DNA sequence: ATGAACTTCAAAAAAAAAAA
């Protein structure tokens, strides 16, 4: 299911009209495509670049396959009318002459080849006459931008004959027929059967084809090749038996999620969803639609690519699904393609790990709070960070607790040490601070990595007992007292006690609860006095020492319980509440 | 109550907009706006545009934070929408939805930023909320009918044959244009106290400048055809004529998707406007909207149509928007938020990406594009990038929204036939385009400026001094070189002997427009009398926007035809010449940076080498290089034509990317940062203020004259917010790379009165 | 959340403080500085300096407790508290420090909880 | 450089005032809170110690890298505007800055300094580390609650004419912090930090709160300074091995104490002459 | 001759909230 949800979308977008390769092609990236006249005469050397940051060599001109060269004689192999800037002129930038002659030797072999095979096209006698030139070849590197092609390694030149103009040489409506029977013909005498994906006769392709996006190199996704990875004696292909119509189809299907929008990392995992077989769109919804629906298969990949996205942009929305996204989260190896994710499941079942982050995530917010619902993980992580998210930790950290939190795993130890890191460094605890130790603790909890302890809340839990909770309760009361007795403060108790109040409360709130007395008489009601000191007595009720050092995991109480006892504070009637229910 | 807005009056008293007749009148509203397109379609979303403001919060909020009966931000568009959703139909309550719920945080996308699907799936408390508070007091329960079966009448009525998904986002943002406008000309009904729109209360001439539309037309247009066809008859006004002749049978025509192939002088301006206003006033056609890539040839078309329409002329710079204010602007600006004027001339990228916006205030236009007009000129630099999903939505608009897109550009855009390459169709384009010139070809020989002469066939390429050689040896050259670096390096490479002037993006707009105001009285001392001191402009695109300056001879870097004919625009402009003039094209030191640029001489290049181009001032040449330049890059940028392809499956029906395909919308692509450097541009020295952007080549010339001892100081940035004079800043940036900034550590004032640094 | 027998002086002490204040502010309410706002600091740091003065300040709030009887129901927990209150000590002991606070809102909590220290005199 | 390596004990007492405030604790003394031991951090008496260099020496090759308009960057880029701005190849230019900025200032050279901040100066560890002090008993910070008959901004005036902002003034009533230091040979060869350098340092630990007083301080005191000059570059002994030679009791009968007059501090030089020095420098 | 050693292959890939 791996790979027939993968030829299983080739023969819809190949059916949808979306443009994939068709059954023999391969939507190559030539950077440097060439410019020939009807018998030969290179005309120009045009650059077909210009895209992301990094100028990606060429657009995807949808050429004859790859043929997969990978070898010592690897000169011999030759694709069709494209190839190499090693392959076309024999010009090699690093590997040397005789390894890009005897390319060109061979090149020219497999243009001529095809020439005998396909005359009367005007656009291979062209290039088998530019093929046999020698000199408009040299004045291809004589061309204005040939220094911008021998920089990039590997480039991939290709022959459009002028007047065709956009069409190549390897685009003409006889190598395009050519290929679709170079791609029936000797791609059909191979081993007979069977199918892996289809189950077909359909004779098996050894070699599958180099799918392209995951790792440093196009590396064929399948492929058992090392003296045991073979199972059976079966030798590299025929250890699962994919038929070429198929493992072409899987090959390009990968090649253009990894090269089309459907392709998104997750976190570190190139992943391409697609929408699986959309239901038959129900005749009320058809009846507008004309065709009426068509399953276009990277259609709704928002859903699951801006549910991943939703981690980031902190737009979250617990989605109802059914419909079911195909999300192949492949990963490079080194030169295979490791499978880390397969989920044909829906976006619904997707998000339990990302709806698990933002649940562990929930912390309290009270009434136009300048908070999102779900915090945004670079706003979450930049409550981590120094001053600005780009220094936390790119591997045990923003890189960590993605996956932490993709993948509903325990959140670093390095979240309560930075976290508490920056709730002392900064004096407060910003609600991605506490949010986030809430959600470490929660995960801490759940993974019997926090034994004792329960599971916090989004509330404050007027509760707890925790002798680092409700000390952060003590704080968040302190300190809203103070603030509420000075309401303009330059150093609060927490700008001022905070660093010794979370980690070291004996030796801060017996001193804090001097400050207590005071701050409460200076209280203008002195009823909200009454009530302030009434819940500070509840909050030191469930305490029966402050102890001498707070651990690592009260800390993050602390300031989970300083937050949580905050926002209960600044709730709207609260405090007043909960004061008059007793 | 319900408030639906609360407008201090300006004698300290309070009114209130009754929510009831808000939204009925904006529902009625947007059933004018829409035609046979969402009639009564964009009224239920009209009717429910502001559900969410009866939200017993907002009716705490919207008294709150405008003092009626004495700071939340609360959301009230996402309770209408899901109001929409849970009743119509899965498919039209989301298609309502796009629009309620955009109708002011702008058109949302259903995944990807500002989801939709978020906000419905998270609107059932605020729409249960906002629909207690419609049951609650007032409001009977059959004012909101959302009747689905008559619904799906105008649906049906203009959905012929089911609803094209690639174009269902046109709606999407044509209805919520209809939605957008009718709520905002009725928010500023009542933001200015008329308590309607429709009626006479907005539509009385003081509340948002209303214009001549039709009988306009017979008077001042066949006034400046009058008085322009008596002024002379000579090689000039019997071509002219013979645009405008045929330019005028050809509004008979239905065609409704058109292309006027007229040169440089041949009445571009002048025919295309008349070809318009003669398919305006024929084919129902309520509007006439003329697209610029630059806002250089929008001053010649205002200029232009005012001494052929006088007034009417509603414009947006969208760069410069002069800062004149008290009711000339800011009441006619007014009529320009939302182009609810019969002759509204702006640029093809305030069109287009408000045409393809969805931003609330971008998108209250795309009303009066639909039945209108569209006059793209220079539409060839329609970017390629973008060229499909302009194409698309385009030809759509004159499919079935009856308009008629206009391509009077000088040579053509090919803005495809279908351009397919295997099978598919790339860029699946303006289907059996009319060329309203009757002869395309001899007419671009019959009225062809100037004789051009490319570089030699071979590969050689001219050096720098070389061409500055080239250049000294004749006066008055022009010399467009590709980049602000082979700019830099020509006027490092021309002699002192005759003045040169650079012209890169490295200067400011108000800068530029000095430099070509100079240029111009230049050549005119040229024609009137002579120069004895030699003459040559070094140049980059900007020279490329239409500026109105007649080069004898224009040298000209490799690289595109389009910018090749703009080149070509540059020389012999108006004609007065003798017999021709000559632009050559030189092969100069590596080109073309990158981008659609170096594209742009591969192909020009690639032609003169293999036989084509015979006279690279042929329209034959010209759509050659445009078939070959679209097809050469991805003719769809990011993603658009994909983003806002409808995507309907039954848990998502309609699920149509808005802000991300729009936000992904970018014409100008404004890759690196924009500078200011201050150059005093000049002053009246009366109390002087005075930019004096628009008169620099008249006012300013006339009465001190050439001689280069002009001194003058305007000094800006009093870094105040102000909520205005915001075009003395930006009316004069420049544009480096992220490359060229930590190569500079700002070091101000280091840009020199040629370039920037 | 009190633990009457906790012995921890600086516990005891701080719970001392609470019926100090309790009684205090039971003896004229209406008050501007209770010994929380004038003895506190030292109270939780240095019994004593002030809790010779704290009791020199007792009886005299005892009798202006309206109700005579209440006035006994607080010298009562008093006692109950100095029981464990071997000495005053010179300096609270850090631990002792912040158990002082936490003595003064538990015993705190103990007195404004209805019916407690009425029950607990009760049952002695 | 110095050829020996030294381990010194440093008693120093509080009697009335903050030795040194923890500022996550308010301003009240740094306290070991699960033992109530009073604590200095390292940094407290090296700066001490910085200040009395500052104080005494005013002079370049002693300089302190330095006090409030102390952009320590700036003292960096000094470093890379010598003899060393292009000469030193940057791979070995931040070491050549660490010899400068050790030659200049007695801080580097003494105790470490990170300045591999600016015009990247390299990482001095410093021949000189003292500890953390942590007080021989638990001090008894008192918290002197204290008053001021002034306000700060007109904000926190009050609404009538009584302008008072009581504050607090924590004061350890006493204290006889322990500072074991280490005078470490290997990185006074990195530093150049000479015996000359550690005769300074030596001066500054007995005189360096004759002269940092503060209302805060109020009253400390070197009470001693027992140092082991080791024989070798290496050690003869064990740090602690010697450390513990300076005993540091509460006298017999002193409930807790309040004066150095309450500590015996019994120095054991026994034994320790097995190749190694003590000399009591302070006390 | 089989299996390690080696030689080719190919030339990455990049994001991220408002608020009506
Ligand atoms: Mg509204």
């Amino acid at each position: 299911m791996i790979l027939h949800a993968l030829t299983q979308y080739y023969q819809r977008k190949a059916e949808s009209d979306g443009g994939i390769a068709q059954e023999g092609f391969e939507n190559k990236e030539i950077p440097f495509i060439i410019v020939i006249d009807k018998q030969g005469n290179f005309i120009q050397l045009e650059d077909t670049r210009e895209l992301k940051v990094k100028k990606k060599v060429g657009r995807t001109f949808l050429v004859p396959k790859g043929l997969g060269r990978s070898g010592s004689k690897s000169y011999e192999v030759s694709n069709l009318l494209w190839d190499h800037y090693g392959y076309v002129l024999a010009y090699a930038g690093e590997k040397g002459q005789e390894q890009a002659d005897k390319q060109h030797a061979s090149f020219t072999a497999k243009v001529n080849e095809l020439k005998q095979a396909l005359p009367d096209d005007a656009g291979v006698t062209a290039v088998a006459a530019f093929l046999s030139s020698a000199e408009e070849k040299s004045k291809v590197m004589q061309a204005a931008n040939w220094a911008e092609c021998a920089k990039v390694k590997g480039c991939n030149l290709s022959f459009r004959l002028v007047d065709e103009a956009v069409d190549l040489v390897c685009q003409s409506k006889a190598v395009r027929e050519y290929v679709s029977q170079a791609n029936q013909t000797q791609s059909d005498n191979a081993q007979k059967g069977i199918c892996l994906v289809t189950g077909k006769a359909a004779p098996i392709a050894r070699l599958h084809n180099a799918v392209k996006g995951v790792n440093a190199k196009p590396a064929p996704f399948a492929s058992v090749n090392l003296s045991a990875f073979e199972s059976y004696g079966k030798e590299q292909g025929f250890a699962f038996p994919i038929g070429e119509q198929a493992m072409f189809e899987y090959t390009t299907a990968l090649n253009t999620l990894l090269a089309g929008e459907n392709r998104f990392r997750i976190g570190d995992v190139t992943t391409v969803c697609w929408g699986a077989k959309r239901t038959p769109l129900e005749e009320s919804l058809a009846s507008m639609i004309n065709g009426g629906g068509k399953d276009n298969p990277d259609a709704h990949i928002d859903a699951v690519k801006a549910l991943y996205k939703s981690l980031y942009n902190g737009q979250y929305c617990k989605p109802d699904g059914e419909d079911k996204f195909y999300l192949l989260g492949l990963s490079p190896n080194s030169a295979r393609i490791v499978v880390r994710f397969w989920h044909e499941t829906t976006v619904a079942a997707l998000s339990e790990s990302i709806a698990a982050w933002y649940d562990d995530l929930q912390m309290v917010r009270g009434e136009n709070s300048p908070y999102p619902e779900y915090m945004p993980l670079p706003r979450l992580l930049g409550n981590l960070v120094l001053d600005g998210k780009m220094e936390n930790l790119p591997s045990d950290l923003i890189a960590q607790i993605t996956d932490a939190a993709l993948n509903n795993r325990v959140l670093p130890v390095s979240l309560l040490q930075a976290a508490l890191r920056r709730n002392k460094a900064e004096q407060k605890i910003t609600y991605g601070r506490a949010s986030l130790l809430k959600a470490y603790i929660n995960r801490a909890i759940r993974a019997g990595r926090l034994k004792n302890m329960k599971e916090l809340t989004m509330g404050l839990d007027r509760n707890r007992q925790d002798i680092g909770y409700v000390l952060g309760r003590l704080f968040a009361v302190l300190e809203k007292i103070q603030a509420e007795a000075n309401p303009g403060l330059n150093a609060t108790i927490a700008d001022r006690y905070f660093g010794s109040a979370s980690s070291t409360p004996i030796a801060v709130f017996g001193t804090l609860m001097r400050l207590l007395p005071h701050h409460l008489n200076k209280l203008e009601f002195e009823g909200r006095a009454v009530q302030l000191q009434w819940e500070i007595r509840q909050i030191l009720e469930h305490c029966q020492r402050f102890p001498n050092h707070l651990n690592l995991e009260q800390q993050g109480l602390f300031a989970i319980g300083y937050y949580h006892e905050t926002q209960f504070l600044f709730t709207k009637d609260a405090l007043k509440n909960l004061f008059n229910e007793a | 109550d319900y408030i639906a807005h609360a407008r201090q009056d300006s004698s300290n008293a309070w009114h209130s907009h009754p929510l009831q007749k808000h939204l009925q009148k904006v529902a009625q509203l947007a059933k004018r706006f829409a035609g046979r397109y969402g009639s009564l379609f964009a009224e239920y979303a009209g009717l429910l545009h502001d559900l969410g403001k009866f939200q017993e919060s907002f009716q705490k909020y919207i008294r709150n934070a405008s003092g009626f009966e004495k700071l939340r931000k609360i959301p009230h568009s996402t309770a209408g929408a899901k109001y929409a959703v849970e009743r119509l139909n899965p498919f039209f309550g989301h298609l309502l939805a796009y629009l309620i719920a955009g109708h002011h945080a702008g058109l949302a996308d259903w995944y990807d930023k500002g989801s939709l699907k978020r906000r419905l799936q998270q609107a059932d408390d605020e729409l249960a909320a906002s629909l207690s508070g419609f049951v609650e007091s007032s409001l009977p329960e059959d004012f909101f009918p959302l009747s689905d079966d008559d619904l799906m009448r105008d649906f049906f009525a203009f959905w012929e044959d089911g609803a094209k998904l690639e174009e269902l986002h046109i709606w999407m943002r044509f209805l919520f244009s209809c939605l957008v406008d009718a709520d905002f000309l009725d928010t500023e009904a009542f933001m200015n106290g008329y308590a309607d729109a429709d009626a006479a209360a907005a539509a009385a001439a003081a509340a948002a400048a209303a214009a001549a539309a039709a009988r306009r037309y017979a008077e001042q247009y066949a006034q400046l055809s009058a008085a322009e066809d008596a002024d002379k008859n000579s090689s000039l006004n019997q071509e002219r004529h013979a645009i405008l002749q045929q330019c005028f049978s050809a509004a008979e025509t239905d065609r409704t998707l058109f292309s006027l192939t007229v040169p440089t002088g041949g009445g571009k301006t002048l025919a295309s406007l008349g070809f318009a206003l003669k398919h305006a006033l024929k084919f129902g056609k309520k509007r006439i909207i003329y697209a610029i890539p630059f806002t250089s040839i929008i001053e010649q078309n205002a200029n232009v149509f005012r001494n052929a329409l006088g007034d009417d002329v509603v414009l947006e710079h969208h760069s410069n928007l002069e800062v004149k204010e008290d009711k000339e602007t800011a009441k006619t600006r007014l009529a320009t938020e939302n182009w609810d004027a019969p002759l509204i001339v702006t640029t093809n990228v305030q069109l287009f990406e408000s045409l393809f916006a969805a931003k609330t205030s971008r998108c209250r236009k795309i009303h009066n594009i639909a039945d209108s007009v569209v006059i793209l000129d220079e539409a060839q630099q329609l970017p390629r990038d973008f060229q499909k999903p302009i194409t698309d939505m385009m030809r759509v608009l004159a499919r079935d929204y009856g308009v008629t897109f206009v391509l009077c550009t000088a040579t053509q855009p090919e803005l495809g036939k279908n351009i397919d390459a295997f099978g598919r169709t790339i860029l699946e384009g303006l289907p059996d385009v009319r060329e309203i010139v009757a002869d395309k070809i001899a007419l671009s020989e019959k009225l062809r400026r100037v004789r051009i002469k490319m570089p030699p066939p071979n590969g050689e390429t001219q050096s720098w001094q070389k061409i500055a050689d080239e250049i000294a040896a004749r006066p008055c050259v022009l010399a467009v070189v590709n980049t602000r670096k082979h700019a830099q390096k020509l006027f490092a490479a021309l002699p002192s002997n005759g003045i040169k002037l650079h012209l890169s993006a490295n200067m400011c707009a108000t800068h530029c427009s000095e430099v070509i105001a100079l240029v111009r009285r230049y050549l005119a001392l040229y024609r009137a009398g002579s120069l004895h001191k030699p003459l040559w402009l070094v140049s980059t695109q900007l020279i490329e926007a239409g500026v109105d300056l007649d080069f004898p001879c224009v040298y000209r870097a490799m690289a595109g035809l389009d910018s090749i004919a703009q080149a070509a625009g540059r020389c012999n402009r108006e004609g007065k010449l003798p017999q021709l003039g000559e632009v050559v094209v030189f092969r100069a030191e590596e080109g073309a940076p990158s981008g659609s640029l170096k594209q742009g001489q591969d192909i020009t290049e690639e032609m003169l080498k293999a036989g084509l181009l015979d006279d690279p001032l042929s329209p034959l040449a010209f759509a050659e290089y445009f078939r070959r330049f679209n097809g050469k890059g991805d003719v769809d940028k990011h993603d658009i034509t994909r983003l806002l392809t409808a995507e309907a499956s039954n848990e998502n029906p309609l699920a149509i990317k808005f802000r991300t395909a729009a936000e992904r919308f970018h014409l100008i692509d404004n890759q690196g940062v924009a500078l200011i450097v201050p150059f005093i541009p000049l002053a009246h020295w009366e109390k002087d203020g005075s930019p004096q952007i628009v008169e620099a080549e008249l006012d300013d010339f006339f009465r001190r004259h050439l001689a280069a001892a002009a001194a003058a100081a305007a000094w800006a940035a009093a870094a105040a917010a102000a909520a205005a004079a915001f075009p003395q800043p930006p009316d004069n940036p420049d544009n480096p790379f992220g490359t060229d900034q930590p190569l500079l550590a700002a070091a101000a004032a280091a840009a020199a009165a040629a370039a920037a640094a | 959340g009190l633990d009457r027998n906790r012995q921890d002086i600086g516990y005891v002490l701080g719970r001392l403080f609470a019926v100090l204040e309790k009684i205090q502010a039971e003896a004229n309410p209406g008050l501007n500085a209770t010994i929380a706002d004038r003895y506190f600091g030292s109270a939780s740091s240095t019994p004593i300096a002030v809790f010779g003065t704290l009791m020199r300040l007792l009886p005299h709030h005892l009798n202006k407790l309206e109700f005579e009887g209440r006035a006994v129901q607080l010298q009562w927990e008093i006692r109950q508290i100095l029981e464990h209150c071997q000495r005053f000590p010179n300096h609270l002991n850090l631990e002792q420090q912040g158990l002082f606070a936490i003595g003064y809102y538990h015993e705190t909590q103990f007195l404004f909880t209805k019916d407690a220290l009425k029950n607990l005199f009760n049952e002695a | 450089t110095i050829e020996k390596r030294y381990d010194f004990v440093f008693l120093f007492d509080v009697q009335d005032g903050n030795p040194n405030g923890d500022p996550d604790a308010g301003n009240l003394p740094r306290i070991d809170p699960q033992t109530g031991e009073g604590l200095v951090t390292d940094v407290c008496l090296k700066r001490k110690v910085r200040n009395f260099i500052q104080m005494t020496q005013n002079d370049e090759h002693h300089d302190i890298f330095i006090r409030e308009k102390g952009i320590l960057n700036n003292l960096i880029d000094e470093a890379h505007e010598q003899e060393n701005v292009k000469g030193k190849e940057k791979g070995e230019k931040t070491e050549a800055a660490r010899q400068y900025m050790c030659s200049r200032y007695y801080d580097i050279r003494t105790f470490g300094a990170v300045m591999t901040t600016g015009k990247n100066a390299g990482q001095v560890r410093g021949p000189v580390q003292l500890t953390f002090s942590r007080s021989i008993d638990p001090i008894m910070t008192l918290e002197h609650s204290i008053t001021r008959m002034a306000v700060t901004n007109e904000k926190d005036a009050s609404e009538t004419g009584d302008n008072r902002t009581m504050g607090r003034k924590f004061t350890v009533p006493y204290g006889l912090y322990r500072c074991h230091g280490f005078i470490s040979t290997h990185f006074a060869k990195q530093t150049g930090f000479s015996e000359n350098d550690l005769e300074l340092f030596w001066q500054a630990l007995v005189n360096m709160f004759d002269h940092d007083h503060s209302a805060a301080r109020g009253q400390m005191n070197a009470r001693g300074l027992y140092v082991f000059e080791h024989s070798n570059n290496l050690g003869d002994a064990p740090a602690d091995s010697l450390f513990k030679r300076i005993q540091v009791v509460k006298k017999d009968g002193v409930e807790v104490v309040r004066s150095f007059d309450d500590y015996l501090v019994s120095v054991d030089d026994k034994n320790l002459e097995e190749t190694k020095l003590l000399r009591k420098l302070g006390g």
